[PDB]
């Protein structure tokens, strides 16, 4: 996030991080509950990628993490390569993250409800910072 | 759902 | 130009009729805006929460998916829209 700002540790507990085999954060995700992940279809994770989830500073540590592995990838059959259309894929986790106060989930909304365009919200993550 | 333990400050 | 510790920003919800003047036929249904208000998602960011605070819990209402190659703060970020794919997402953990 550019122009963003440091985040209260484990103030997002449905924020997780997306790693390959080498360590590497290439994209977030959301806990919905303690065995689900929603993401980016885009991402393309493989069960050969890692979910790590109450992170606040990736270089650290110290933090006491859990690193999930993924027992199976459900990308939205509605997905559109092309157009990046319904971006969105379920990482179904072999073991249960245990919840806790900085490992939680996040509300998903009703298929009716309405998000009215000025609405002030929040994005998070670890994306750069700049360009 | 949606309730951090440790509130957010935007 | 990557951040070690977790990054935060808030922004408001565009509506795609007036996302569609920056990104034009690119915006689906299924997309929704939020940004072009001096922060910007940005790679690695992707995947990650768009989430509203009502009635006291954050709910995800976006899914980080693509915006300006520059991670411009003037453009609209694109998001995943939830409310048009929670129904597979209930329908997945439902059958699995």
């Amino acid at each position: 996030i550019v122009n963003g700002e440091e985040a209260v540790p484990g103030s997002w507990p449905w924020q997780v991080s997306l790693q390959d085999k080498t360590g590497f954060h290439f994209c977030g995700g959301s806990l919905i509950n303690e065995n689900w992940v929603v993401t980016a279809a885009h991402c393309g994770v493989t069960t050969s990628d890692v979910v790590v989830a109450g992170e606040f500073d990736q270089g650290s540590s110290s933090e006491k993490i859990q690193k999930l592995k993924i027992a199976k990838v459900f990308k939205n059959s509605k997905y559109n390569s092309l157009t990046i259309n319904n971006d969105i894929t379920l990482l179904k986790l072999s073991t249960a993250a245990s919840f806790s106060q900085t490992v939680s989930a996040v509300c998903l909304p009703s298929a009716s409800d309405d998000f009215a365009a000025g609405t002030t919200c929040v994005t998070t993550g670890w994306g750069l910072t700049r360009y | 759902c949606g309730v951090p333990a440790i509130q957010p400050v935007l | 130009n990557t951040p070690d510790r977790l990054q935060q920003a808030s922004l408001p919800l565009l509506s795609n009729t007036n996302c569609k003047k920056y990104w034009g036929t690119k915006i689906k249904d299924a997309m929704i805006c939020a940004g072009a208000s001096g922060v910007s998602s940005c790679m690695g960011d992707s995947g990650g929460p768009l989430v509203c605070k009502k009635n006291g819990a954050w709910t995800l209402v976006g899914i980080v998916s693509w915006g300006s190659s520059t991670c411009s703060t003037s453009t609209p970020g694109v998001y995943a829209r939830v409310t048009a794919l929670v129904n597979w997402v209930q329908q997945t953990l439902a059958a699995n």
